[PDB]
C-alpha cells in the first residue's frame, strides 16, 4: 500500500499546522506519527491514531477516519520544524511509511524559486555526452518538487536531484541534473524542467533547435 | 534504558553484500514483548521499512517486497544482537540504516539505533570535465543574464570555483554538488551579470580540483 503525504507544509509561529496522510481505507488500521530532524533518528509523537506517548507536548494531536489520517499541531513552535512521517499496516507487509512532509515554521516571507535551465554545451557533445542542468535558487520554504519532461511525457531516467540547502540569505537552493546521450538530445523536440513550490509550478524549457 | 548500538562498514562496493549489526542493551532480542527490524533512509529522502523479526511461538520474519529477494535479518541470541544483510547491492541501496524496536501491542517504535550511513560506491579519485553553461537563443528584455560552468564527474569533495581570478564575487552562486549513482560528484556555479555588457565584458570560471590536480580555466562564450 501507499500512504500519500504532501511534500511540504509551511506555517507561521503560533498557528495551526495540519498534515495529511491519504490512503485507501487507512482508517481501518491504526496510524503512527514520527518526527525527524536532520542528523537524528525519528521520534514517535503519536501512536494509535491519536495517543501521545510520554514527553510529547499536548499541542500535538492526531486523527484517522476513512481515507484520511491527519496530524495536527496547535500553536506550532519553531522547534516543531522537522520531517513528519506517518505509518500504518496493510497486508501482508508489516509496515508502510508515507512519503514524508517537511514542516516549515516561517522565519521569513515565502519566496518563489528562480529557475534556470541550461542545455548541453557543444564541448560536451564533442565528448559524446549530454547533460541538462536545472538550477533552483532563492526559494522559501526549502522544499521543491522537480519534474523533468521530454516533449510532454515525464522523464525519470538519468535524473539526479540534490537536497535543498540554506543559502547565505537564509533562503534555499537546489539543482537537478538530466544525463542524456546526444542522440536522445537530438531526437526529442523539447525538454522541460518543472519545479513545483507549494502548488505553484515554474517551468523552464530548452530545445536542440536553439543553436 | 534500552540501547541499540549499530555496527558495520560505511562503504560497500556495488554488487557486494551490505552487512550491519544492532547490539542490544537493556533488553533481549528473544523478547516476547518486542519486535526488531531495520529501516533505511536514502539521503534527502523518506523512510522505508526493510524487514522485521520477532519470537512468538517460534521465530517469525517479514520483509519488504523489493528487498525480500536479497534481504536477511538474523537474530543472534548469543551476543544479543540482530543483523541486516543485503546481497547484490546497488547505488540505490546507499542510505542511512536504522535498527529499531517495535513495542507491543501497537508495534510503535520507542527505540532506535544511532543509524549508520552506508554508501554503495566503487568511485575512484577522478578529475572533472569543465563545460560552459550558456543560454542559446537568449534575446533578453531584462538587465540580467545568467552564465556558468558545469563541473561534471569528479571525486572526491571539494572543488573550488572562482570567477575572473577572484575579481568577480558579486552575483556569484556556486551550488552544492550532486552525488550521482556512479559515485561521482557534479557541481554548477553561475553568475548574475548585466546583459548590457555581454558583448564586451568577459567571464571565465577558475575550477580547481586539488585531489586530481585539476587547474582549469574556462571562458564562458556568450551566444547572440
Amino acid at each position: 500500500s501507499v500512504l500519500t503525504q504532501p511534500p511540504s507544509v509551511s506555517v507561521a509561529p503560533g498557528q495551526t499546522a495540519r498534515i495529511s496522510c491519504s490512503g485507501d481505507n487507512i482508517g481501518s488500521y491504526y496510524v503512527h506519527w514520527y518526527q525527524q530532524k536532520p542528523g537524528q533518528a525519528p521520534v514517535l509523537v503519536i501512536y494509535e491514531d491519536s495517543e501521545r506517548p510520554s514527553g510529547i507536548p499536548e499541542r500535538f494531536s492526531g486523527s484517522n477516519s476513512g481515507n484520511t489520517a491527519t496530524l495536527t499541531i496547535s500553536g506550532t513552535q519553531a522547534e516543531d520544524e522537522a520531517d513528519y512521517y506517518c505509518s500504518s499496516y496493510d497486508d501482508p507487509n508489516f509496515q508502510v511509511f508515507g512519503g514524508g512532509t517537511k514542516l516549515t515554521v516561517l522565519g521569513q516571507p515565502k519566496a518563489a524559486p528562480s529557475v534556470t535551465l541550461f542545455p548541453p554545451s557543444s564541448e560536451e557533445l564533442q565528448a559524446n555526452k549530454a547533460t541538462l542542468v536545472c538550477l533552483i535558487s532563492d526559494f522559501y520554504p526549502g522544499a521543491v518538487t522537480v519534474a523533468w519532461k521530454a516533449d510532454s511525457s515525464p522523464v525519470k531516467a538519468g535524473v539526479e536531484t540534490t537536497t535543498p540547502s540554506k543559502q547565505s540569505n537564509n533562503k534555499y537552493a537546489a539543482s537537478s541534473y538530466l544525463s542524456l546521450t546526444p542522440e536522445q538530445w537530438k531526437s526529442h523536440r523539447s525538454y522541460s524542467c518543472q519545479v513545483t513550490h507549494e502548488g505553484s509550478t515554474v517551468e523552464k524549457t530548452v530545445a536542440p533547435t536553439e543553436c | 534504558q534500552v540501547q541499540l548500538q549499530q555496527s558495520g562498514p560505511g562503504l560497500v562496493k556495488p554488487s557486494q553484500t551490505l552487512s550491519l549489526t544492532c547490539a542490544i542493551s537493556g533488553d533481549s532480542v528473544s523478547s516476547n514483548s518486542a519486535a526488531w527490524g531495520w529501516i533505511r533512509q536514502s539521503p534527502g529522502r523518506g523512510l522505508e521499512w526493510l524487514g522485521i523479526i520477532q519470537k512468538r511461538s517460534k521465530w517469525y520474519n517479514n520483509y519488504a517486497v523489493s528487498v525480500k529477494s536479497r534481504i536477511t535479518i538474523n537474530p543472534d541470541t548469543s551476543k544479543n544482537q540482530f543483523s541486516l544483510q543485503l546481497n547484490s547491492v546497488t547505488p540505490e541501496d546507499t542510505a542511512v540504516y536504522y535498527c529499531a524496536r517495535y513495542s507491543y501491542p501497537f508495534y510503535s517504535i520507542d527505540y532506535w539505533g544511532q543509524g549508520t550511513l552506508v554508501t554503495v560506491s566503487s568511485a575512484s579519485t577522478k578529475g572533472p570535465s569543465v563545460f560552459p553553461l550558456a543560454p542559446c537563443s537568449r534575446s533578453t528584455s531584462e538587465s540580467t543574464a545568467a552564465l556558468g560552468c558545469l563541473v561534471k564527474d569528479y571525486f572526491p569533495e571539494p572543488v573550488t570555483v572562482s570567477w575572473n581570478s577572484g575579481a568577480l564575487t558579486s552575483g556569484v552562486h556556486t551550488f552544492p554538488a550532486v552525488l550521482q549513482s556512479s559515485g561521482l560528484y557534479s557541481l554548477s556555479s553561475v553568475v548574475t551579470v548585466p546583459s548590457s555588457s555581454l558583448g564586451t565584458k568577459t567571464y571565465t570560471c577558475n575550477v580547481d580540483h586539488k585531489p586530481s590536480n585539476t587547474k582549469v580555466d574556462k571562458r564562458v562564450h556568450h551566444h547572440h
